[PDB]
């Protein structure tokens, strides 16, 4: 029974809504797993009060650098990186959560949010997820992008866990 | 009022293309790694005595847009070739660049400057007179450059414009 998890996002401190993901347990429970812990804190560090860094309409929406707030940093529950676990699953089109990295086998806690299919992505990075409800809020937060990413207001993880 | 000139720096992902831009631009040394969509300045300088502006382009490294750089090379006046002493792999990826741009400008005489960076580390694997006899077989300068030192950061981006100039 995959797990759903959820994003409370704010801009620049005012909430915005709720964006639940189910996580792909089923078919990459190494990088779902990750995703969960990383959004509960149970770990002691996760997503809750960081950024979504880069936003670029009609693409894609990424945040996930805790550790040093500025798009370069992040690190797993497994340590600083762990490795491709599969890319069994492919990135078809809006709503798909798939990990950000920087080259084979480096992945972390950044990830991505689709906002239109993104196949030339297929077998680089990892899909472990989908947006459930919420796809408006992921949307809305496009208009605070750009061309090559810079936000023009602060997107934020107000609050994020996993839902029962 | 001044002129402006359009450069743009190009090279491998990681070889040191941003940490050499904002070191003219911001005068301090990112050792975190940022990999770069696209992002542009702009800076005042004075070059051979006369007062110029600078309009830099930082483009991306990664090779899965390779196809994607036709439009900036358009529009580029003059090319940073940009690989690290390091490694031998952005060296040798310098031809590609090189060649991209003459077909896309469909002319031999495009400014360019090479550019070896991270002088500063000591694992060196190309070795100065490999690069030195590239630059001259191109007809173009080579300048050697840390961005972590600052050395010949200055030095490469106003070589550039001395080009720029050379060819209007
Ligand atoms: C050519 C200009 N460009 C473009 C580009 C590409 C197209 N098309 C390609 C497909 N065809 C069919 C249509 C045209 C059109 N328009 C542009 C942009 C809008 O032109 C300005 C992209 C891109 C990506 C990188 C560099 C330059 C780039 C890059 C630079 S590091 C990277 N990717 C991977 C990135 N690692 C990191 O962050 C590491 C640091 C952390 C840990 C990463 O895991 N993720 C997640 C997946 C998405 C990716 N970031 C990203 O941001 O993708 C931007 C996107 C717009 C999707 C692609
Ligand atoms: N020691 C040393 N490190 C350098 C130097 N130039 C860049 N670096 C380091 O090399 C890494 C990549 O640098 P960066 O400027 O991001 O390279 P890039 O060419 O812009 N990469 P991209 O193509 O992804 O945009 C960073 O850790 C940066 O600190 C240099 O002259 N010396
Ligand atoms: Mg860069």
């Amino acid at each position: 029974v995959n797990p759903t998890v959820f994003f409370d996002i704010a801009v620049d401190g005012e909430p915005l809504g709720r964006v639940s993901f189910e996580l792909f347990a089923d078919k990459v429970p190494k990088t779902a797993e990750n995703f969960r812990a990383l959004s509960t804190g149970e770990k002691g560090f996760g997503y809750k009060g960081s950024c979504f860094h880069r936003i670029i309409p009609g693409f894609m929406c990424q945040g996930g650098d805790f550790t040093r707030h500025n798009g370069t940093g992040g690190k797993s529950i497994y340590g600083e990186k762990f490795e491709d676990e599969n890319f069994i699953l492919k990135h078809t089109g809006p709503g798909i959560l798939s990990m950000a990295n920087a080259g084979p086998n480096t992945n972390g806690s950044q990830f991505f949010i689709c906002t239109a299919k993104t196949e030339w992505l297929d077998g680089k990075h990892v899909v472990f997820g989908k947006v459930k409800e919420g796809m408006n809020i992921v949307e809305a937060m496009e208009r605070f992008g750009s061309r090559n990413g810079k936000t023009s207001k602060k997107i934020t993880i107000a609050d994020c866990g996993q839902l029962e | 009022s001044m002129t402006e000139y359009k450069l743009v720096v190009v090279g491998a992902d990681g070889v040191g293309k941003s940490a050499l831009t904002i070191q003219l631009i911001q005068n301090h040394f990112v050792d975190e790694y940022d990999p770069t969509i696209e992002d542009s300045y702009r800076k005042q300088v004075v070059i051979d005595g006369e007062t110029s502006l600078l309009d830099i382009l930082d483009t991306a490294g990664q090779e899965e847009y390779s196809a994607m750089r036709d439009q900036y090379m358009r529009t580029g006046e003059g090319f940073l070739l940009v690989f690290a002493i390091n490694n031998t792999k952005s060296f040798e990826d310098i031809h590609h660049y090189r060649e991209q741009i003459k077909r896309v400008k469909d002319s031999e005489d495009v400014p360019m400057v090479l550019v070896g960076n991270k002088s500063d580390l000591p694992s060196r694997t190309v070795d100065t007179k490999q690069a030195q006899d590239l630059a001259r077989s191109y007809g173009i300068p080579f300048i050697e450059t840390s961005a972590k030192t600052r050395q010949g950061v200055d030095d490469a981006f106003y070589t550039l414009v001395r080009e720029i100039r050379k060819h209007k």
